[PDB]
């Protein structure tokens, strides 16, 4: 059929569905009871962490028919066309087309007209920071009493380029970055809900490759749904973030530690014919390395993934010495940084692990 | 522009492609500033805007040939920043670009000449992208740079790469002797110092800039054996920082030559000047202050609205601190 | 003619109003005042109505000069105000005014208001039809050597007793911002009415509102008070100067000190200082400065500099403030 | 079940109701009752200072059936008037809505026309330091000789981009920022009359993340009771500022001299749960090193910038030799100039912070 | 008509394709599934594909003869997009339009119904040079745009985008084609196209193109211009300026051993041969590289050169591993800063002698 995007079709639609930002949900829910509704919100966060799927259901909330309920109640028309997108009280502003105070004016000027079906005429005005000083001053007045059916939602990324004036003027609301496993926790959901089948390995990869937002974890399923034929595996799932198997970087760091050139040599023209990408080689050499140093710093940096290979990480720890850590994770990184200008990204990779073996700290290569 | 003797070989190697209409619709063409890389593109835009060609060239009066010497070709393309800028603009070549899409005035070829690549703005090279890899029918390009590395790779992938290789140092000798009358050593600094460049060579002669190597190099003759580096900044601080800081690392370069011995050098005009500087001065003091000195001039010439003389002063201070004994040198890495 | 100074133009007015007054300086405060009392004379000697006109390259000339001839109806007498730009007058300007001196007679108290003009504006027509019956008044701002004496004197004159730690606070905070200056001296005034300003008294009611030129941090560096250079860099920030003429100036000194550094070993420092073109106002600094400063601190300094010009103008342009003060500290050890 | 924001449900209503600027308030009384009204007053605070609240009080005093005085009446015709915003001469305006030239000259054409109501035709112009040059001169022309009933209110947050020549016009008041004293006892006045649950360490901490604002205080205020259910308790107020915390870099210099990797490694997780660029994070750490440094080359060397952790600042200056802070400056150089090819950079500013921490 | 060898080699349908089957196969299950997005960022490098497979997306999603992964390529719509004169297939290219009123335009545009085809498709390319303005304002048309409008974005850095860009759209990372891919795909081009070529010019075309198949295609057309239109290894060599074995591993031993006469006058020769610096440094490198690989293991060396191992052989033997890696990234250096040199040949000269003074 059409299968409307995973975010298009999932977004939240009730206090009961967004996952994380316990402390904005329990903010607005508490205040919609008490009836103690500020006249200007400020959802600041990095993207897709929910500013705007938030601010409709509050607006849901502040303009239900039933009355004023914590979370959007039973929904009555009002809150139907507002999920439908259309307008009934969601006055959905792009601050980069209304920078100017010419044209923050003219919205300022129209604020003043009763709403129509609704109780309250709720501005979104999103990417606020992209505005002018000049427009920030000018709608600085209505932001500080506006009347009484206008409410003001600001959402934006970094609230640091905001000037102190309008911060000053506006419920501040954080919300931080959602964790793998509410991000796992979500798309296991999805996929339950849509009938398709999932392995938690492939799960696990997609949660830990989406950056804290369950935006980019929802196209990257969608990508991984599409990868397959309507499920996600480990395989799929792998060959798309290009992650190779661990087993094969963790033989290679370990044979680098070790110090034997021929392992090194069979692991390398093993993992040449397996299609995956040498910079992410050296990367993913490079990423264990950094985690085995953590795991030196305290055994809390783990990670509760990469338990197939954690006792082989805590091994690693115990026997290398921070110093000779410190000298591999260099030595890969200036490889890395100069595997651009070599003669091949495979002669790159190759030449710097033949250089971390020949300063290797404890058994460097004989020498004449 | 002027035609050069040794650069038609590299016309006939191109014009025979076009004629033959398998000619790519861009051409970029890689040569040192005086090579004569402008030539080409001129004499190629005329031959592709002419009618009726003559043996692959210019057939006197026709009606392409006379709009081509009036400079008011309606089909005829030139990008080139405003004189009063050093950069090519989106606009110049939204221009372009929108009205390249109308059929040609003269229902002949639609030919582009874009003066230097280099110049060109990102926006400006990522907006003819577009026209660059589909062009319309019967519409060439052609592109003019120093060096190809440091245009957009996205860009260049789009053209294929032609070399204009500088030609023999005797026959480039020769030619300079017949311009300008001097002793041959001057010929061998000017060429070498213009990476083999003959028209670089006969600007360098031409102009003053010549006179002005020439007093630093007295004031390096008074330099190296005093420690006072310092004094080189008038020698420096006119208009013209690159080619003074490239004369001069070049100086040092001969000097590092002379101790690892070479037979052949650069500044073989001032052999007396590469073996004091070759005398007075250790290798590694010789390493730091040519890569110094290398570096200043990459700053210089990057960056815009610069200030010239505290950077001169402070290469030559630097300098200076580099002199004394017992300080770390600094070596290229990362 | 008759060139004075604030504290003596009160006393040559009572002597009898003269053809025309020109009142050069760049003080406002001091501008301001001593307009103030010309009018206040010739409203006492039956000058009634004033007229104000800036100078702009659409003066409207005509209007002032029919003014010079525009008798009055209900009035009797009358004078005129003219506020010179902040570049002084020009070729155009300067004969609109030799037109209108040859249009004075007993009315018409011509004021003229601006900043100081220079030798080439001082030898014109205009100034040379004037000069022997008007009375010229200097209105610069004192500087921070003469202020404490200054504003001591002026809380004499106002009644106020002053401490020497309260003047040199007041001299801190309202450097070059006189008009602030006397309004906290008012506002000091009204909230004590005892008038013995003590330090705590003045600690509680003053406010940073100093306004610093760049020479001003250059001047500082040259002294070697650290403390006054950063004060300078902070005002000059708040007040949003663009740091690449600080930097600008800088260069220019610094260089400049770094050649007569070098060359001091060879030349003694007073044929160095002549040659390169030094005011005696401040080559005892210099001179300080130079003994002061090593080669190695110079050549520090010049890294620094180097360092901060480059990071600016590769559009980056990110904490060149806290570049600004490493230098200002640098160049005072 | 009103429940309003209790911003401007408390704003002040009489002269006694403002806190502090006790100097002003002394000044404005006694040009209201003895002297002559200056034509025009300029206002200069910082944000949430009370400037505003002022200028409106001020404007009540100058319109009343009472006459010109500082506290004239309770519930009066203009002074109700101007409470509920619906004055009608007592003019409000944007000064960055109006920087044009022509809307200024506009403005400036309804001085000469006489007041509706009251006394004095009153301008209350906000943020005055954005007008243009050619506005702001007319408006000083237009200042020099005013009606003798018309008058001026400007306000502005930074006074520092005012010519000077505004001080020829016009006498100017500069509001000191509240301290936390001050913020506090109000904070606590307005929850006893609101019946508010509180502690005195809850209020302290609103208090002391105001930064000197009383506006910031009461926002964060509402915040707090919404949050808590009214229950202003002192670990709700914590949690809740902890979730707006921004202070990351100066508590990873704090941690990562104190060689704690624990809590250095807490912190960045945090910083990576704020979704902060690590590259800007880097830069302002090595700033906040640098600015260590200078102030211990000298104590000048601070401002205005950093009072707010200034007491952190001092004592980091104080307590760390100036060859730590170079060693710590010199790795997290090299680690911003490794960092773009490291792995994903929430670990490259780890591992930098690890290399940092290896200087023990 | 004639057409040069990449747009008249343009991929049609998804089997022509080189490469690229991670992001092939996801597409054309996307297709064939009903799972489509409203948003698709093909991001890799020059020469990959990203603007040939958004064009093969685009003609596989409004063809007539329904939403199919395999479009025909005979109708209305197909033949329409594949010559750009499609009114439903907007082209822009960000730099030449990143204005308020471009953005205006676009957002007043997808308010109407196509008029051809099912769904009204924004071709965006080098979409990271949009102003920040544009990319803000354009946040809600690419997360929630209405039914009958697509968008397809194709940069060659994802990382200048901003980061609220690349959350609301579908990320397609085109891998750099492999050597053998290029060589196969240059060879089945010049059967095609009754070119005659040698194996040894392909391989050397398709190292010279680094993983990118515009690249080799632009280098294959030089290849015809010289050498009255054959691909042979004389013609591939004189166009690249490459060199052999024997001139590289005469330079290293020259510069090992600290010969300064040996490694000036060899430069001096090459220059005079106008050879590539950077090829030269390139070989330096690759023999460095394998003198290294010779020190580690002696059987890991190669069989083409057995008439040169025996000095490679001793060469190996008698220098220490960290001696060479020095060398190695000495010369790597001097490659990366090759560009920003005074001269090609000037800053080959500085990493030389720099290297020699070890
Ligand atoms: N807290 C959340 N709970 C559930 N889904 C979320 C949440 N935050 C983001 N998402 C996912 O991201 C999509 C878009 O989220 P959005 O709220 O637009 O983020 P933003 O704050 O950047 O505008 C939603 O459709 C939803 O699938
Ligand atoms: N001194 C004060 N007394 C009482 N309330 C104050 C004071 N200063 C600020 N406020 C509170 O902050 C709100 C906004 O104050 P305002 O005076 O507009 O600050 P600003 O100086 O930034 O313009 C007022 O409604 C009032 O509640
Ligand atoms: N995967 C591929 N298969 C076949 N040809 C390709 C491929 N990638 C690139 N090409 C060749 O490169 C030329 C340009 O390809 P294009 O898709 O525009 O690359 P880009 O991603 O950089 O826009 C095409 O005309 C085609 O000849
Ligand atoms: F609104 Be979010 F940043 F996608
Ligand atoms: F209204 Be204030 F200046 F924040
Ligand atoms: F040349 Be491609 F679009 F990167
Ligand atoms: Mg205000
Ligand atoms: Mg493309
Ligand atoms: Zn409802
Ligand atoms: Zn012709
Ligand atoms: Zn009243
Ligand atoms: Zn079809």
């Amino acid at each position: 059929m059409s299968y409307q995007v995973l975010a298009r079709k999932w977004r939240p639609q009730t206090f009961a569905d967004v996952v994380g930002q316990e402390h904005v949900l329990t903010a607005l829910a508490n205040g919609l009871s008490l009836g103690r509704i500020h006249h200007a919100y400020l959802f600041s966060g990095t993207r897709g962490v929910g500013k705007t799927s938030i601010a409709r259901l509050l607006a849901k909330g502040l303009n239900c028919e039933t009355g004023i309920t914590a979370t959007p109640c039973g929904v009555c028309d009002n809150c139907r066309e507002i999920e439908q997108g259309r307008f009934v009280d969601l006055i959905e502003i792009d601050a980069a087309s209304r920078t100017k105070v010419e044209d923050t004016r003219d919205l300022l000027d129209n604020v003043q007209y009763a709403p129509a079906r609704g109780r309250f005429k709720v501005y979104l005005i999103d990417e606020v920071h992209m505005l002018s000083r000049h427009s920030f001053n000018a709608l600085l007045k209505t932001l500080e009493e506006p009347p009484e059916h206008v409410k003001f939602l600001l959402a934006t990324t970094d609230p640091q380029k905001l000037p102190v004036t309008i911060l000053s003027r506006c419920l501040q609301f954080h919300l931080k970055a959602l964790d793998v496993e509410q991000i796992r926790h979500q798309l296991e959901h999805i996929l339950n809900e849509e009938h398709i089948a999932h392995e938690p390995r492939a799960l696990q990869l997609l949660a830990r490759a989406a950056e804290g937002s369950l935006r980019d974890a929802l196209s990257l399923t969608d990508q991984a749904i599409a990868s397959g034929d309507g499920q996600v595996s480990t395989q799929a799932v792998s060959a798309m973030l290009g992650t190779l198997d661990d087993d094969q970087a963790l033989s290679l760091v370990e044979a680098m530690v070790e110090a034997n050139g021929e392992r090194v040599m069979a692991l390398i023209n093993e993992a040449a014919a397996r299609g995956i990408e040498w910079e992410a080689l050296l990367v993913e050499m490079l990423g264990l390395l950094h985690r085995i140093a953590m795991v030196q710093l305290s055994p809390a940096a783990l990670g509760n993934d990469m338990a197939a290979i954690e006792l082989r990480m805590r091994e690693l720890a115990r026997t290398i010495p921070p110093t000779d850590i410190q000298l591999y994770y260099q030595t890969l990184l200036i490889g890395r940084k100069e595997l651009p200008y070599a003669p091949d990204r495979r002669m790159g990779v190759e030449m710097t692990l033949l250089r971390a073996l020949a300063f290797h700290p404890r058994m460097p290569l004989p020498e004449p | 522009m002027r035609w050069y003797p040794w650069l038609r070989p590299d016309f006939e190697k191109l014009v025979a492609s076009y004629q033959a209409g398998r000619g790519h619709h861009a051409l970029l063409i890689q040569a040192l500033p005086g090579m004569g890389d402008d030539a080409l593109i001129y004499a190629l835009s005329r031959y592709l805007l002419c009618q009726q060609p003559q043996g692959h060239k210019s057939c006197g009066h026709c009606r392409g040939c006379q709009l081509m010497q009036a400079g008011t070709h309606p089909d005829y393309y030139t990008l080139a920043p405003e004189k009063g800028k050093n950069t090519l603009g989106v606009d110049a070549v939204r221009e372009v670009t929108e009205k390249l899409n109308e059929h040609a005035r003269l229902g002949g070829a639609k030919v582009v000449w874009v003066t230097d690549a280099a110049l060109l703005t990102d926006a400006a090279a990522n907006a003819l992208l577009k026209t660059l890899e589909e062009p319309p029918a019967e519409t060439w390009f052609f592109l003019a740079t120093r060096e190809p590395e440091r245009l957009l790779a996205t860009l260049r992938s789009r053209c294929r790469l032609h070399y204009l290789a500088p030609p023999p140092e005797q026959y480039a000798v020769t030619w300079l002797s017949r311009e300008v009358t001097m002793s041959q050593d001057a010929l061998l600094a000017a060429l070498r110092l213009s990476a083999g460049s003959p028209g670089a060579a006969l600007a360098l002669f031409q102009g003053d800039n010549w006179q002005a190597r020439e007093t630093l190099c007295q004031a390096l003759a008074y330099s190296v054996p005093s420690g006072d580096w310092y004094s080189l900044l008038a020698a420096l601080n006119h208009e013209q920082a690159p080619a003074r800081l490239h004369w001069l690392a070049t100086l040092l370069m001969d000097a590092l030559k002379r101790h690892h011995g070479a037979a052949q050098v650069t500044n073989v005009d001032v052999p007396g000047l590469v073996a004091e500087l070759a005398n007075h001065l250790s290798p590694s003091r010789l390493q730091a202050i040519l890569g110094d000195v290398c570096h200043i001039r990459e700053q210089l010439m990057s960056v815009t609205g610069i200030n010239r003389e505290l950077l001169i002063t402070d290469l030559l201070l630097r300098i200076e601190h580099y002199l004394q004994p017992g300080v770390v040198l600094p070596v290229p890495h990362l | 003619m008759i060139r004075l100074y604030p504290e003596q133009l009160r006393a040559q007015l009572n002597e009898g109003l003269r053809a025309a007054y020109l009142l050069l300086g760049n003080d406002p405060l001091l501008l301001q005042e001593s307009q103030d009392a010309v009018r206040q004379v010739a409203a006492a000697q039956g000058f009634e109505e004033h007229h104000t006109f800036s100078i702009d390259p659409n003066t409207d000339w005509n209007a002032i000069f029919s003014l010079c001839q525009a008798m009055s109806l209900f009035a009797s007498r009358q004078t005129l105000l003219l506020l010179l730009p902040e570049n002084g007058p020009n070729a155009a300007i300067n004969e609109q005014l030799l037109t209108l001196t040859g249009l004075l007679h007993d009315d018409l108290l011509l004021i003229v208001r601006g900043n100081k003009l220079s030798k080439a504006q001082e030898n014109a027509a205009w100034f040379t039809a004037l000069a022997n019956r008007s009375v010229q008044v200097t209105c610069q701002t004192p500087e921070q050597a003469q202020l404490p004496r200054w504003v001591a004197a002026r809380a004499k004159q106002l009644n106020l007793e002053l401490d020497d730690a309260a003047n040199q606070v007041l001299c801190y905070c309202y450097e070059g911002n006189l008009l602030a200056l006397a309004q906290a001296l008012e506002r000091l005034s009204l909230l004590w009415p005892d008038g013995k300003l003590t330090l705590p008294r003045v600690e509680q009611a003053v406010n940073d509102a100093a306004h610093f030129t760049p020479f001003h941090w250059v001047d500082a560096l040259l002294m070697g008070k650290s403390k006054r250079a950063l004060h300078i860099l902070q005002q000059l920030r708040l007040e949003g100067s663009e740091p690449v003429i600080l930097l600008r100036t800088l260069q220019r000194e610094l260089l400049l000190l770094v050649n007569l550094k070098r060359q001091s070993a060879h030349t003694p420092l007073r044929a160095l200082f002549d040659k390169h073109r030094v005011w005696q106002n401040r080559r005892g600094m210099m001179g300080e400065a130079l003994n002061r400063l090593s080669q190695t601190q110079l050549r520090q300094a010049v890294q620094l500099l180097t360092r901060t010009e480059l990071t600016l103008k590769q559009d980056y342009g990110q904490s060149v403030w806290a570049e600004l003060e490493g230098l200002s500290l640098l160049l005072c050890h």
